[PDB]
DNA sequence: TCTGACACGTGCCTGGAGACTAGGGAGTAATCCCCTTGGCGGTTAAAACGCGGGGGACAGCGCGTACGTGCGTTTAAGCGGTGCTAGAGCTGTCTACGACCAATTGAGCGGCCTCGGCA
DNA sequence: TGCCGAGGCCGCTCAATTGGTCGTAGACAGCTCTAGCACCGCTTAAACGCACGTACGCGCTGTCCCCCGCGTTTTAACCGCCAAGGGGATTACTCCCTAGTCTCCAGGCACGTGTCAGA
């Protein structure tokens, strides 16, 4: 496959039909999906341990939305890049002024 | 202590993550702010999870300004949350007003 | 008489996850959340790299294309390390 | 009388997920007045959305369009 | 050679109050204005049409997007100024 | 003649025509959308062009300078949340003073 | 009192505040922390001009935001704690 | 420094433009703060621009997409 | 009073209009079965109501520091010239790279069971 | 206590791979002249600084009122179960409408020449 080719788990492929049929341009360039394919593999990789860790706080197994939104908020650049989203059943950080 | 009481309930319902308004009277108010944006013998459904969904970005949005408008009640040196706290802080964020 | 079929993530979010730590698991409510900011950021990316190249009076997207939008999009520590992840695949992709 | 369905002991739950300590009499009724006013703008865009696909029924498609058009972003029911 | 709207907008206001004038940097500003609506109504038909799985942009998108994009009774007028302009195209 | 005199227009449709075509939108574009599109463009330019000749012939000048525009945006309520994220240059700010 | 009499003139002209010699040094510093020492950059002269416009019209902006909150605590000086409050309310820059 | 060029006389007139009555003494170092930051931000975005076009020279459409990029459109520069 | 910017006139050229041919997207039927709406009764979680008391908001007070005004000394901004050279914008060649097509077959999905972490 | 929800098997099919060919977009090198950068000298608008007076911020104390807490009564949310039926979702069938392509020529831009609206 195109994902083995590159070292990488995510569909290269796949994102390259995505692209070409997305209305972005007329041409699409031959490592244009291969980088791109990269970028979001590193980012979900990341977004993954840190809510593992805060499951694995609680003694917990399993990872729920209310892990993912405190990984999120104590994140300094997670928090900028996701500051206009919001967590189905998330809940808020603990804080008394 | 009534102060510790109060202390008690915001270290509550900032470790909850369940939704705070009842789900039967939500969904009429929801049935009938659509009535006025529908002509005569064209009235619409609902999906029930587009009810769910539209109910969790209500509570994110009343929780968010609530937060403001006591930032503004402490800067003013009250503890107590006024109605001039509240309409201050929708001016100064420029969505609605 | 059959279904349309629907394409996730959830196939490679699973093996990413069972790479490093093996005895987590992840709920149906928490997959649906990590498709949505996977689409999210893919959307992103691709809507500023349309732009650089109609500002340039290109008709391509290229690799470079792609580079420069992350440097715009991603904040600060976070750009630099996706700048390495993404040369260092187009590298030993075409090293075949 | 819809909107006195959204209860007085309701408001003060919400007040407490976000650090309040005390809340004055006339805070109820000013709550009231801005959620009526949120759904309004949104409940009118997602209407636009289900007359364009010529249906009859709201789906939950129409509700993530919606929000995203104002800025608010929802991860969690479809993208 | 660059094009800009400055033609048109020029004759625009003749029609209606034909001793007013302009400014250079006025008519820059009205050109900045013409193509960001432009913008922001071509890129909202072009969703709607993705999300409904069509390959065309029509007048039926057109005015979908116009309804979103504008404020209440500043969207009800543009409404049928478009309309009235594709009837009288159409009996040609 | 001109696509535009059968619409009974002033703004140009040939060309808005052609900028649909080219600005990556969709695969295909109708007949009528260019039409529509373009009415819409002219109703929108001669109402701000109304408002801010109104404010100019207010000091008696005789020419629309940045200044009279920025007037005209803030005071229609409707023109003043269309461009709420928008700034003009050499325009100034509304005269006002709390109590 | 004069400074109601320079209230109304300020709201009423449209010109530049800050000089312009100085702007365009400040400008030209801070460019010189996102380059290398070899590829220094240049800078057209109506790009200038068109950086201090939305400078200006961004700080007029925050500094209504904190008389606001001047008259909300019953005062008419304006202070550091009213301008960052202001600017958690708007969560921007 | 070139921050103390932008001085107290100057930054007292913007005041006056918003509307400001009196000034306290520590108003004008946190003023030369904010614009900094903010010079930053745009600056930042109007050179990675400059740079994948290969120039030298930074355009005043350079500015203008950096502006547009964070919600902050002008108008009258040639946009 | 003065004059610089708005407004009016040639002079060419590139982008719009006219006529056609062709093939797939869109409009229209028809069918099936999921899921929205409405009704029923139980049972009981939770809102509604009233009273009493006491903590916090709000007004008045007096003092003392720090902001504002004026006035003269001191700095560097603004305007104008002149000279220099880097680099933006254009043009003409040429070849590598991406769209297009077709004929294969394995990856990834839907429909299942099997049963074990959270309550 | 089960126990509903993760989590591994499993037929089947449509989407990813591979191997060619065709024309054009992008890379490259050279050249013309605009505009950005640095200097100089004079002129004077505006920043600087330093003593003074006073209005405003701020801390302290007092009075009422209006929020909070408790306990009884009353309302209607929540749940399980029912029937009915509108409309979402897929499927064939066709014919109209748009892309692609050439021949021709007028709309719109740039270089000039004016002379009158704003200090």
């Amino acid at each position: 496959s195109r994902s083995a080719k590159a070292g990488l788990t995510f569909p290269v492929g796949r994102v390259h039909r995505l692209l070409r049929k997305g209305n972005y341009a007329q041409r699409i360039g031959s490592g244009a999906p291969v980088y791109l394919t990269a970028v979001l593999e590193y980012l979900a990789a990341e977004i993954l341990e840190l809510a593992g860790n805060a499951a694995r706080d609680n003694k917990k197994t399993r990872i729920i939305p209310r892990h993912l939104q405190l990984a999120i908020r104590n994140d300094d650049e997670l928090n900028k890049l996701l500051g206009n989203v919001t967590i189905a059943q998330g809940g808020v950080l603990p804080n008394i002024h | 202590t009534p102060s510790e009481l109060a202390l008690y309930e915001i270290r509550k319902y900032q470790r909850s993550t369940d939704l705070l308004i009842s789900k039967i009277p939500f969904a009429r108010l929801v049935k009938e702010v659509t009535d006025e944006f529908t002509t005569k013998d064209q009235d619409l459904r609902w999906q029930s999870m587009a009810i769910m969904a539209l109910q969790e970005a209500s509570e994110a949005y009343l929780v968010g300004l609530l937060e403001h408008t006591n930032l503004l009640a402490l800067h003013a040196k009250r503890i107590t949350i006024m109605k001039k706290d509240m309409q201050l802080a929708r001016r100064i964020r420029g969505q609605f007003i | 008489r059959t279904k349309a079929r629907k394409e996730t993530y959830s196939s490679y979010i699973y093996k990413v996850l069972k790479q490093t730590h093996p005895d987590t698991g992840i709920s149906q409510k928490s997959m649906s959340i990590l498709n949505s900011f996977v689409n999210d950021i893919f959307e992103r990316i691709a809507t500023e790299s349309s732009k650089l190249a109609a500002y340039n009076k290109k008709s391509t997207i290229s690799a470079r294309e792609i580079q420069t939008a992350v440097r715009l999009i991603l904040p600060g520590e976070l750009a630099k390390h996706a700048v390495s992840e993404g040369t260092r695949a187009v590298t030993k992709y075409s090293s075949s | 009388d819809n909107i006195q369905g959204i209860t007085k002991p309701a408001i003060r739950r919400l007040a407490r997920r976000g650090g309040v300590k005390r809340i004055s009499g006339l805070i109820y009724e000013e709550v009231r007045n801005v959620l009526k006013t949120f759904l309004e703008s949104v409940i009118r865009d997602a209407v636009t959305y289900t007359e364009h696909a010529k249906r009859k029924t709201v789906t939950s498609l129409d509700v993530v369009y919606a929000l995203k058009r104002q800025g608010r972003t929802l991860y969690g029911f479809g993208g």
